[PDB]
């Protein structure tokens, strides 16, 4: 009964809900979303994991940034992140979003989304292999299974 | 006349294309696409690089087609070089030349799909797709991205088994497109939203640059592969799907033939590829094998200065076009004496093509529009470069 | 060895003469490179009056524009080279104009003769600067909306003045002057030993 | 009363529904997320102004051929009416002439 | 007549980077008051939105004086 | 220390490493900004969950932020925080003392604490933050609470910079948007009606630079430094003018204190962060101390910055479909009532 | 010397030109600061104008002034549609940057190289 | 050679016709196709207990290999940071003490970095390689950039897969 423990097991279930479904969002730029795509692909189904593309930002959690945020798009993913949902979460897909990749010393390019948008986990490679980028969305979920929202609360 | 941005983040517009629109009811009256949303520098950062560090660049410039962009980067640094590549490396070239083809085609033709709303054709073709990658990764060691078709040739020898595999697939592969087209060739539904959208006429096609399907599908007769022919693709024997009533219906069905055309192409290059090597033997312009390089002085000197400082490439410049999936895909690279080149215009079948959205996309409504960016397999990376 | 045909290196050069003869009044200089290649080089003003021959002419039909680039050499009193290259369905040929223009000497332009030079001349205004009369909506195409600068120009530098990040306080994007954390490294290539030409 | 109190039901599970959804979630507010969503960059009208549609006739009509429909709604009962052959005249003169009036639009093509 | 100038009057003084107590009709824009250039472009203008009436390009460069607008507003 | 070197802005180094306790909240926000643009080291002690925290990270180049767990009934977690620093400033202070922490707590015992331990570490300057008009004998036991600490933080970091603001207002903020969020109640509930209530607002950021400042300035050590503001303003004004640029209805009605700390109590009673609470209403009808002698902004280089200038920007989201499109210059300013 | 003319054959006939685009922008500024809703004053922002219309009058160049509202004009334009969304107009007024002193002795105290 | 994809009134042949456009037939055929591949076994792989397969030039994730002595194969001709395309790789060195070169500090910046496997190709003593993982997302930033110690650390980690894949592609190289 100690309250304690009565929030661990919530805080758990309710971690349980948004790491199982993680309806990413359809953030494509620079070819990477071929290897996203491939992940939502027959090899390595996205969704058995719980993933669903649902575009309106409204309805979107996870924003995979694939691809170059040149300076032209940087306001957008802003606003675009900006209007997600609370809860939300964003993974880095590219070594031209995680930095700046073979274009960081582009005058074009920013030098990585995580100066635009801050960011939860950093997929490295150039087309970061798909399986990478589900190893990714698995570190997500292990990242979101470790918040313990309510026992701060409950500690605070 | 309301103005509405179709929007960076639209599910249906590839990458992210901010279509400003002004909409009489449904209907779009005018259409200015913007560009440059994913303009990153690739032309400034080339002349910075030497030319063996720049050919990465060429992969990126249009990735859902990696490596035919390849080869017209090295074409024009062979041209300058006056150097050709060896018999097996022309072969090799067409061969992933055309398996390239087939992976731009299942993106155009299923992409097309998923924003008109089919979207069982893409899970089915981005499986053979996953199956040609692999082809991709066993020979280059990236599954997309590889830099495997290098200014002289290839960079390794095909692994040993390649081949064989690369025809288990292409023996089955056709029914695989088959199937596609029992659901969308002749579907009561596809041909409406395709049928008779986006006519282009044949004088219209050629004035504003079309250059690729675009051009073939309005009939004219054009493919660059059989009126210039570049490597190896005048040996082979392969049919233009030349179209008519042009329209997306018809310049589609032409995609679906080149796919089927490709089959019968990589068919012979298994069939008919030499034995030999894969890269020039000038060890000026290509790199020397390491066995040698770790057992002879000029070799290793030739791998070190070819590495640390470049080709030096004579001085001149030439345009060399190929015939990219998209259409013609050409480099213009004009070079001074030295290791890294001056400039390197890189024509991308697709800055004609978007700029032709307006006078194809003319009193249609907003599904029209999404249909029409569909029918130019549009890759923003070759647009924006 | 490339496998030359000496077939073509003569019909070009023989369309050169045509083409010069035709056009006494523009064209400076023709050369069929080695590469098999025809390159007439045009006075800026023969822009329209060039390219409308070839567009419309029988025994040159020029009909696609494939190109409109421009090279700048600083040295050159006029920077930019514009170079026009374009493709004949006809007779399976090519041939590239070269004009020259500097920086506040604008070019005439030939969305006229082909419309597709409409987005590759914003192209090469927003990167080289170069302006050309008579466009239709000349406007940057490529840079960012608020850009300074024209970047293909070889005065610019490549991390470029301004670089954008999200800033809390404005809680919006905000430019600022670049400041890099590895500057790019220029390594010096070129070599101190010629190559005796061939 | 059994309707009512099947519908009160009903109206409660959705009213307790939403509320769940807005006092239950954990809530920042600021402008940036509550302005429109434009698929990115950020309304250029209002959104709310003019819009010009196109098949207006022919949403008339339907108003027009829903009345029709009602008309035709008591056939049911009235097909027991033992003056058949008269209820037969006058409904298949109320179904042809509607009929008709949807004909016209196309033949003077007002709805194309 | 005379009410054109009463407006007049009270467009300039508004503005409030001139006229310090210091307007007049025979004051001229660029010649006494020292206004700049552009300024006077945006005296001008504020005149048209006041009277209703919007000026030429060329006109508003001869007039620089209160009563010369007057003068052309009447007309 | 750290010679500075760079041109000024991100990527660049200033020197100072600054522990920073309550950057998760609405000043800390401002404080960390700064003084990652300036290139400083910071170091943000946090129990607020990790995704909570992640608006921290975009501030600040690679590596110029720090994130270290800690709890406050634990010392040792202070301990290590300031190990490296040079620099402590303490923002820690809220206005629901909570089951676990009471204002004594939040205000003086926290805060001494944290300095002691700074003195140990050997950082060269601490600043504590205590509210303006902290009296010790003033009505709200947070202010009296604040005022018991000033006076203990002296005597573990004497001479820590220790700075008092006025009411602040910046987007986020209780004082402007608070009384904005008083819309609920139709009408609104002011003692004096709203009059007898002289109040001082500062914007967040104006805080902020001087806290900035006061690390690289000299002569701000032993100092009491009163970040104020530009202009007073009876509350009346204020409430008003609020309502003003939210476009929304205004019903300024008396109610006795008396009364009104009970409701304070009923919304204090509440469990999730009360909406309002006895002490805070006794803080708002309490009128603001004088200019007395104590140092500014300005004195801190940052010219203060008028309430009505970037009021637009925090009251916006309160606003209707179309009274979101109004601008202050056509709204009229409320006047200024210095008593 | 000898150059070919642009759109003004005499700093005169380019001077009208700039003087339109002034009135351009001074009558946009107020459109812009509320279809962005922008936080910024009309009197502010036609100071701005004023100011980088200002910044640029050294010119007496009669090809140099016709470029000049050319890039002014397809400013405008971009303004006047919103093609140029908030962050790309406030950037105009450089609100973040900090500014920068230009007095020797600051700069001696803070720059290596000034 | 050319070929034309679409270049092209029986009561038979208007029946059909009929037909197929009131009964929806090639509606229905479609409907067959997708029933079909739903009997078929779905290509998939439980991605955590079965990997999709790579052969061994897949370039991954890079490691600095060691001698099987314990000495770093290294020597600092910075060769590598010449032909990276990316400018990923900085290298200083100096000479060690016992009078051999070697690099006082070796920084590949991941997220610089496009793994187009120049690098591998380039080092002369082939101590740069690609190794296979490609499993390394970080939840920070600054965890991406590696020094010589975590890359000497990768290559100690991977050495045995890494012997073998260069065991079986030297002779192609
Ligand atoms: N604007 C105002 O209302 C005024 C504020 N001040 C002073 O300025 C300081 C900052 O103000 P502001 O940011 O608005 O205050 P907040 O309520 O936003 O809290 C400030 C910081 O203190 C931390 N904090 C609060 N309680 C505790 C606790 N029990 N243990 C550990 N950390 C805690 C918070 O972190 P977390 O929430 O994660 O616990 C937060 O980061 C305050 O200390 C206040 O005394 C002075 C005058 C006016
Ligand atoms: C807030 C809204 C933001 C809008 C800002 C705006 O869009 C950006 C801007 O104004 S862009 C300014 C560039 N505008 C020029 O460059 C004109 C230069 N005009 C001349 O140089 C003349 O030829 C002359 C020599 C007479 C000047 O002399 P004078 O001293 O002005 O009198
Ligand atoms: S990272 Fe490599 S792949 Fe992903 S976008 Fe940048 S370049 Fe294309
Ligand atoms: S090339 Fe091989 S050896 Fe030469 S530096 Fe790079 S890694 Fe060390
Ligand atoms: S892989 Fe290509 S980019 Fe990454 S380091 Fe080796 S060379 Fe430089």
């Amino acid at each position: 009964s100690r309250a304690e423990y009565v929030v661990t097991k919530l805080d758990d279930l309710i971690n349980w809900a948004r790491r199982s479904s993680l309806w990413p969002m359809t953030f494509g730029l620079a070819c990477c979303a071929v290897e996203m795509m491939h992940m939502a692909a027959p090899r390595y189904d996205m969704d058995r994991f719980g993933v669903v593309f649902r575009a309106s930002p409204r309805q979107a959690d996870v924003m995979i940034v694939a691809g170059t945020l040149t300076n032209k798009m940087a306001p957008a993913l802003r606003k675009v992140y900006d209007q997600m949902p609370e809860p939300r979460y964003v993974v880095s897909m590219g070594s031209c979003a995680n930095g700046g990749g073979y274009y960081h010393y582009s005058y074009s390019v920013v030098r990585g989304c995580d100066r635009i948008v801050p960011v939860d986990i950093y997929v490295p490679g150039c087309p970061p292999t798909a399986e990478a980028l589900l190893y990714g969305i698995l570190q997500l979920q292990r990242k979101i299974k470790r918040e313990q929202k309510l026992k701060i609360w409950y500690r605070r | 006349n309301m103005t509405l941005n179709f929007g960076p983040q639209h599910p249906a517009a590839h990458g992210v294309l901010r279509l400003v629109l002004e909409l009489s009811g449904e209907m779009v009256r005018k259409c200015d696409p913007h560009i440059g949303l994913l303009h990153r520098g690739t032309e400034k950062l080339i002349e910075y690089k030497t030319y063996l560090q720049a050919l990465p660049y060429f992969d990126r410039l249009d990735y859902v087609s990696m490596m035919c962009n390849e080869q017209a980067y090295s074409i024009a640094v062979e041209k300058l070089l006056n150097i050709q590549p060896p018999p097996r490396a022309q072969w090799i070239r067409v061969l992933f030349g055309e398996i390239t083809r087939i992976l731009n085609h299942i993106m155009a033709v299923t992409t097309h799909a998923l924003d008109i709303g089919a979207m069982t054709p893409f899970f089915w073709m981005f499986e053979e797709r996953e199956k040609m990658f692999e082809f991709y990764e066993r020979v280059s060691g990236a599954r997309m991205h590889a830099a495997y078709i290098r200014p002289g040739g290839v960079h390794q020898d095909l692994p040993l088994g390649l081949l064989d595999d690369i025809y288990e697939f292409s023996k089955n592969f056709s029914l695989r497109i088959d199937e596609v087209e029992e659901m969308l060739t002749n579907n009561r539904i596809w041909r409406n939203r395709t049928v008779d959208i986006g006519v282009v006429t044949a004088e219209d096609a050629l004035n504003y640059g079309f250059s690729g399907v675009m051009l073939r599908g309005s009939g004219i007769q054009w493919d660059l592969r059989k009126t210039q022919p570049y490597d190896v693709y005048d040996q082979v024997e392969f049919d233009v799907p030349i179209g008519s009533r042009g329209d997306c219906y018809d310049r589609y069905l032409c995609r679906v033939e080149e796919m089927r055309q490709s089959l019968r192409i990589i068919e012979q290059c298994l069939n008919k590829m030499p034995p030999g090597e894969i890269k020039v033997d000038d060890a000026k312009v290509s790199p020397p094998k390491r066995a040698e390089m770790k057992t002879s002085m000029e070799s290793l000197i030739h791998h070190f200065k070819l590495y640390t400082e470049g080709y030096q490439v004579p001085p001149g410049a030439t345009y060399t076009a190929i015939e990219a999936p998209k259409g013609e895909f050409g480099v213009y690279l004009v070079s001074d004496g030295s290791s890294r080149p001056y400039r390197c215009k890189i024509k991308a079948p697709g800055f004609a093509h978007l700029a032709g959205l307006d006078k194809m996309s003319k009193g249609h409504m907003l599904a029209d529009v999404v249909a029409i960016i569909g029918t130019q397999d549009i890759v923003f990376g070759e647009i924006d470069r | 060895v490339r496998p030359r045909s000496d077939v073509t290196h003569k019909q070009l050069s023989a369309f050169g003469e045509y083409v010069a003869e035709i056009l006494p009044k523009y064209v400076q200089q023709v050369q069929v490179s080695c590469l098999d290649e025809l390159e007439i080089c045009i006075h800026p003003d023969g822009v329209i009056p060039t390219l409308t021959f070839l567009r419309d002419h029988t025994n040159a039909q020029f009909k696609s524009l494939a190109d409109l680039t421009a090279v700048d050499v600083p040295t050159r009193q006029n920077r930019f080279e514009i170079v026009y290259n374009l493709l004949s369905l006809r007779f399976n040929s090519r041939i590239r104009v070269k004009t020259y223009a500097d920086e506040l000497t604008p070019i005439d332009s030939i969305v006229s003769v082909h419309i597709a030079a409409n987005w590759y001349e914003r192209e090469v205004w927003d990167m080289f600067g170069v302006f050309f009369f008579n466009h239709p909506d000349l406007r940057r195409i490529l840079t960012d909306y608020g850009f300074e600068g024209h970047p293909f120009r070889k005065d610019f530098p490549l991390t470029g003045y301004v670089e954008l990040r999200y800033d809390d306080e404005v809680k919006r994007v905000v430019a600022e002057p670049v400041e890099l954390a590895q500057e790019f490294r220029k390594f010096d290539l070129n070599s101190p030993w010629e190559a005796f030409p061939a | 009363m059994n309707l009512y109190t099947v519908i009160f039901i009903n109206i409660l599970l959705s009213l307790t529904l939403i509320l769940v959804a807005f006092w239950l979630p954990q809530m920042n507010l600021y402008s940036e997320k509550a302005n429109p969503y434009e698929c990115g960059f950020d309304p250029t009208s209002s959104a709310r102004l003019p819009f010009s549609m196109k098949f207006f006739l022919v949403a008339i009509t339907f108003l027009l051929f829903d009345l029709e429909i009602a008309l035709l709604l008591p056939l049911p009962w009235a097909i027991q009416t033992i003056k058949t052959s008269t209820m037969m005249i006058m409904a298949f003169i109320l179904v042809t002439i509607l009929s008709l009036g949807l004909a016209y639009e196309w033949t003077q093509k007002g709805l194309e | 007549l005379d009410g054109i100038k009463d407006r007049v009057l009270y467009v300039l003084k508004l503005y409030d980077k001139i006229d310090p107590e210091k307007l007049s009709v025979n004051s001229h824009f660029m010649k006494d008051l020292g206004l700049d250039s552009l300024d006077q472009v945006e005296i001008i203008m504020a005149m048209e939105d006041e009277f209703g009436f919007e000026i030429p390009d060329i006109d508003a460069e001869k007039l620089m004086c209160p009563q010369e607008i007057v003068d052309y507003i009447a007309d | 220390a750290v010679i500075p070197h760079g041109k000024g802005g991100r990527s660049s180094v200033s020197g100072v490493v600054a522990t920073v306790f309550g950057a998760t909240g609405f000043l800390g926000r401002y404080v960390v900004n700064h003084l990652g643009r300036m290139g400083s080291q910071v170091i943000i002690p946090y129990r607020c969950d990790v995704y909570d925290i992640m608006h921290l990270r975009l501030m600040g180049d690679l590596g110029q932020l720090t994130f270290l767990e800690w709890d406050a009934r634990d010392k040792d977690s202070i301990r290590k925080a300031v190990q490296h620093s040079n620099v402590v400033i303490n923002l820690i202070g809220r206005e629901w003392e909570t089951r676990n922490f009471d204002f004594e707590d939040v205000f003086v015992n926290i805060p001494r604490a944290i300095a002691q331990a700074s003195k140990e570490a050997g950082v060269e300057r601490f600043i504590h933050v205590s509210h303006l008009n902290a009296s010790m004998k003033s009505s709200s036991k947070s202010l009296r609470s604040k005022a018991v600490g000033e006076k203990e933080v002296r005597s573990v970091f004497p001479e820590a910079i220790i700075i008092r603001p006025s009411d602040i207002f910046g987007r986020e903020d209780r004082f402007l948007n608070h009384f904005a969020n008083y819309r609920w109640f139709l009408a609104v509930p002011l003692v004096s009606l709203g009059f007898k209530t002289v109040k001082q607002p500062v914007y967040v950021a104006d805080v902020s630079k001087g806290i900035v400042n006061a690390t690289k300035d000299p002569d701000a050590v032993g100092k009491t430094f009163a970040f104020t503001g530009p202009n007073r303003y009876l509350l009346f004004h204020l409430v008003k003018y609020i309502f003003g640029m939210t476009h929304r209805t205004f019903i300024p009605y008396p109610l006795p204190l008396f009364v009104y700390s009970w409701i304070g109590k009923l919304f204090g009673l509440s469990p999730f962060e009360p909406w309002t609470t006895k002490d805070k209403v006794e803080r708002i009808h309490i009128s603001d101390v004088m200019p007395t002698d104590l140092p500014g902004l300005e004195d801190l280089g940052v010219q203060p910055t008028p309430l009505e200038l970037k009021s637009i920007e925090v009251l916006r989201r309160h606003r209707t479909y179309r009274w979101l499109s109004s601008e202050i210059e056509e709204t009229k300013p409320a006047k200024t009532v210095n008593y | 010397t000898s150059v070919k003319p642009i759109f003004s054959r005499d700093l005169n006939e380019a001077k009208r030109r700039v003087r339109e685009l002034y009135r351009a922008w001074y009558r946009e500024v107020p459109n812009t600061v509320h279809l962005m809703q922008l936080d910024i004053t009309v009197k502010q922002g036609r100071d701005k104008v004023r100011e980088m219309f200002m910044k640029n009058a050294h010119v007496t160049d009669p090809r140099v002034v016709d470029l000049l509202v050319i890039k002014g004009k397809m400013e405008l334009q971009e303004t006047i549609k919103v093609w140029k969304q908030r962050t790309h107009v406030m950037r105009f007024f450089h609100e973040t940057e900090t500014p920068r002193p230009k007095d020797f002795l600051s700069k001696f105290y803070m720059g290596h190289d000034p | 050679t050319y070929k034309y994809v679409n270049k092209k009134v029986d009561m038979k042949s208007a029946t059909d016709n009929a037909a197929r456009i009131l009964m929806w037939t090639e509606l229905i055929r479609g409907l067959g196709m997708t029933l079909s591949y739903l009997f078929r076994e779905p290509a998939t792989i439980n991605y955590p207990f079965e990997k999709g397969p790579l052969s061994p030039r897949f370039r991954g994730e890079h490691a600095l290999r060691r001698y099987p002595s314990g000495e770093e194969r290294c020597i600092a001709c910075k060769l590598c940071e010449a032909i990276c395309p990316a400018q990923a790789i900085t290298i200083e060195a100096e000479p060690r003490a016992d009078g051999s070169r070697r690099t006082t500090r070796y920084d590949i910046d991941m997220t610089k970095c496009i793994y187009c496997g120049f690098c591998q190709e380039a080092c002369p003593v082939d101590a740069i390689v690609e190794g296979p993982n490609f499993e390394f997302s970080t939840e920070t930033h600054e965890e991406l950039l590696y020094n010589k110690e975590k890359l000497l650390n990768n290559g100690d980690k991977w050495e045995a897969e890494i012997a073998a894949n260069i065991q079986a592609d030297y002779l192609y190289r």
